[PDB]
């Protein structure tokens, strides 16, 4: 029915009524996500001189860009960032290490 | 870019690559600091190395800019902290992640690529006198990163 895995471009999974596609190399992407990837590849190729390829496995890709662009963009809630108590403790320790390196002339300062 | 950046941040908090950390500098989600503990298979063992990460507007479709902040003696990293590494330029893909980039740099520290150097004298020494090379790399680690 609906794919159980993750889209590697946006890092979200697939939900009911979302628009997604499956490549000939067996990889699933939201339609919107693959469209964006292809646009960038087309730009880079032109600036050097097809070579549009799957982001996962590098297999040359067949596609229709307009069809992919027409699909609805998934509405996906942003994942909040709430550092755990342990993470906050770890960040404080890093601050101390950085300070010592500065004193040693061990930090590159490009100014 | 921002939703993708939040996803990565949460994954790197749950399950970061061995010996590494990464998170935002202050309030700015597009500028991160990372750390690498010197790999046990390298002359950087025991040191902690800070790096800077800047995400471009079109991330993840263009690569992050990654440089060393901690001084390091290596044929592929210069005195400005610039890193010569394929996946940071010609070989980037939107399937890659910061977690994967950190894993790649760890590998480069263990095994340099002397034939594509940023520092010709260090490359000459690496190729002609590895004993001298590892000695100097350890000496810089001890002075600056420990
Ligand atoms: O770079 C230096 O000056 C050193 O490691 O002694
Ligand atoms: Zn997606
Ligand atoms: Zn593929």
């Amino acid at each position: 029915n609906i794919p159980h895995g993750q889209c590697v471009i946006c890092l979200y999974g697939f939900q009911e009524k979302e628009a997604f596609t499956k490549t000939p190399c067996y990889h699933y992407f939201h339609c919107h996500c693959l469209a964006r990837a292809i646009q960038h590849m087309e730009q880079e190729l032109k600036a050097q001189g097809v070579g549009v390829q799957c982001p996962v496995c590098r297999e040359p890709l067949v596609y229709d860009l307009a069809s992919l662009k027409a699909a609805p963009e998934p509405q996906q809630p942003m994942e909040l960032y709430q550092p755990s108590a342990e993470s906050l403790r770890q960040q404080e320790e890093r601050k101390r290490l950085y300070q010592r390196q500065q004193e040693r002339g061990g930090i590159i300062d490009l100014e | 870019a921002l939703k993708r950046i939040h996803k990565e941040l949460n994954d790197l908090a749950r399950d970061p690559p061995a010996q590494c950390s990464a998170g935002p500098v202050g309030d700015d989600m597009f500028h991160w600091q990372a750390t690498i503990m010197g790999p046990n298979d390298s002359p950087y063992q025991g040191g902690v190395f800070f790096l800077t990460i800047h995400f471009p507007t079109d991330y993840p479709f263009k690569p992050p800019k990654v440089a060393f902040t901690t001084r390091i003696y290596h044929p592929n990293i210069n005195s400005n902290g610039s890193i010569c590494l394929d996946i940071l330029r010609s070989q980037w893909s939107p399937a890659l992640t910061i977690s994967k980039v950190l894993l790649s740099i760890c590998s480069l520290l263990c095994d340099p690529n002397p034939d594509d150097p940023l520092v010709p004298e260090i490359a000459r020494i690496y190729k002609t006198d590895r004993e001298k090379y590892n000695r100097i790399a350890r000496e810089w680690t001890q002075k600056y990163a420990m």
